[PDB]
């Protein structure tokens, strides 16, 4: 899913 | 776009509980990840937090990661302080894939009462002036935490260039002693009236200021 | 476990070039993006940029973009800082750390290097100019400015009531330091202060006597 360096919870 | 801000200096006895604070500006700080690193005095930096609240192996469980989504900010709290503690703290995050640091704060693991510090500016030589040079000194002494924002003035415009502080170092007391100098030309010397050195220690600001 | 190991110290002349490296080792080069922090003498960590040792993208800082080079080598799991043309401006502790998952799993903790010192001096021996700090209570503090030589060691000594002696500053790769002494209001100016400023790399001593304006 998420595809961008540190950009998660 | 994003920023972390930072308080400079934090402090507490041995025993004591103390919490470093790094607030997240232009971007909410649940979007992203944050990661605290611990510098000592001489050695090279580690992680001591990763992921919000995570600790690598053999940091202890007293070191502990929070985030808080109403004032936008994460905490390192660090309870039972001892000496090892005494460091340069940094957070970390993440916008658009770049790394974003604090400033750092220094934990001071206090040893000895807290010390303002004695502040004398002094003006430029007319030795010195005759070189086309003009070199104020702002002098600091005897202040613990060893931790000092200076700011220049002149004539009420805040100097952003031509400024530079020494790190603290220690006296014989292990007290901190510091110097700022502001270098100019001559020709800026005679433009402007009225010079301030102003030194912020513990949140409270004393200003040495002169005439030409 | 997990090891960044570093080049040693570069101690170079301005204008010169230098590429620090950076061997990992104990996971996959790949999964972790490493990360470029520099510095300068008693200043913060500054973040330079990063390389996605993944899809080969490199990102620079604003203020780094230029005369900073990132690369890597896949094949030896190894990192490049190239520096171009240095400046003494560039003087610093220059850290190897790694980054965060270039794909879908955590464990992404910040290990970092011993870091690599990049000195970047003319090394030329320089006496230093010597100027007199006199003021514009019961005490008076007059002082010494020490400003723009080479190399560290110079010593300050005072005759007239305790002295304070600053650390030296480093700026264009000349030292500049400052020396206070505190006596009694009384004993100046109606008493000679002068101060003694060795310089043993030059061979130089100057005494200055501090007049009053
Ligand atoms: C080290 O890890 C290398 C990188 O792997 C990827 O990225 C990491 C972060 C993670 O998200 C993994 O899921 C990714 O695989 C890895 O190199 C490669 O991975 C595969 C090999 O299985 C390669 O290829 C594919 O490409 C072919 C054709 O090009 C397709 O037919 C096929 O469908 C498949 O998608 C990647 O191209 C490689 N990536 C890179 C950057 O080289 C490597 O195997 C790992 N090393 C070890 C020793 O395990
Ligand atoms: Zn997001
Ligand atoms: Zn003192
Ligand atoms: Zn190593
Ligand atoms: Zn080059």
């Amino acid at each position: 899913l998420p595809g961008q360096r540190g950009e998660r919870g | 776009n994003l920023t972390l801000i930072q308080s400079r200096s934090v402090s507490g006895s041995p025993g004591q509980t103390v919490s470093i604070s790094c607030t997240a500006n232009g971007a909410h700080i649940g979007d992203s990840y944050v990661q605290w690193f611990q510098q000592r005095p001489g050695s090279a930096p580690r992680s001591v937090i990763f992921e919000d609240d995570k600790r690598p192996s053999g940091v202890p469980d007293r070191l502990s990661g929070s985030t808080d989504f109403s004032s936008n900010s994460a905490s390192l709290t660090i309870s039972g302080l001892e000496s090892e503690d005494e460091a340069d703290y940094y957070c970390q995050s993440y916008y658009r894939g770049d790394w974003v640091l604090g400033g750092g704060t220094k934990l001071t693991v206090l040893g000895q009462p807290k010390s303002s510090p004695s502040v004398t500016l002094f003006p430029p030589s007319s030795e010195e002036l005759e070189t086309n040079k003009a070199t104020l000194v702002c002098t600091i002494t005897d202040f613990y935490p060893g931790v000092v924002t200076v700011d220049w003035k002149v004539d009420g415009t805040p100097v952003t260039q031509g400024m530079e502080t020494t790190q603290p170092s220690k006296q014989s007391n292990n007290k901190y002693m510091a110097s700022s100098y502001l270098t100019l030309t001559a020709r800026a010397w005679e433009r402007h009236s009225s010079y301030s050195c102003q030194v912020t220690h513990e949140g409270h600001t004393v200003e040495k200021s002169l005439s030409r | 476990q997990v090891h960044l190991e570093q080049s040693g110290s570069e101690l170079k002349k301005p204008g010169a070039s230098v590429t620090i490296s950076c061997k990992t080792s104990g996971y996959n080069f790949s999964h972790f993006a490493i990360n470029w922090v520099r510095q300068a003498p008693g200043q913060g960590l500054q973040w330079m940029g990063w390389i996605n040792t993944k899809t080969a993208n490199l990102t620079y800082a604003q203020t780094f973009t230029g005369r900073f080079v990132f690369s890597f080598d896949t094949s030896v799991s190894t990192a490049y800082l190239h520096i171009h043309g240095l400046k003494t401006e560039d003087t610093a502790m220059y850290y190897c750390v790694r980054g965060g998952s270039l794909g879908i799993f955590g464990g992404s903790v910040g290990y970092w290097g011993q870091g690599a010192l990049v000195s970047v001096s003319s090394a030329k021996t320089t006496p230093p100019s010597v100027y007199p700090l006199a003021p514009g209570g019961s005490s008076v503090t007059l002082g010494c400015l020490v400003k723009g030589y080479f190399p560290e060691s110079v010593t300050v000594t005072w005759n007239s009531s305790s002295v304070h002696t600053f650390p030296a500053l480093l700026q264009s790769g000349l030292y500049t330091m400052s020396s206070s002494v505190t006596v009694p209001s009384s004993t100046w100016p109606s008493q000679t202060v002068t101060c003694s400023v060795a310089h043993p790399a030059s061979s130089t001593t100057v005494d200055k006597k501090i007049e009053p304006r």
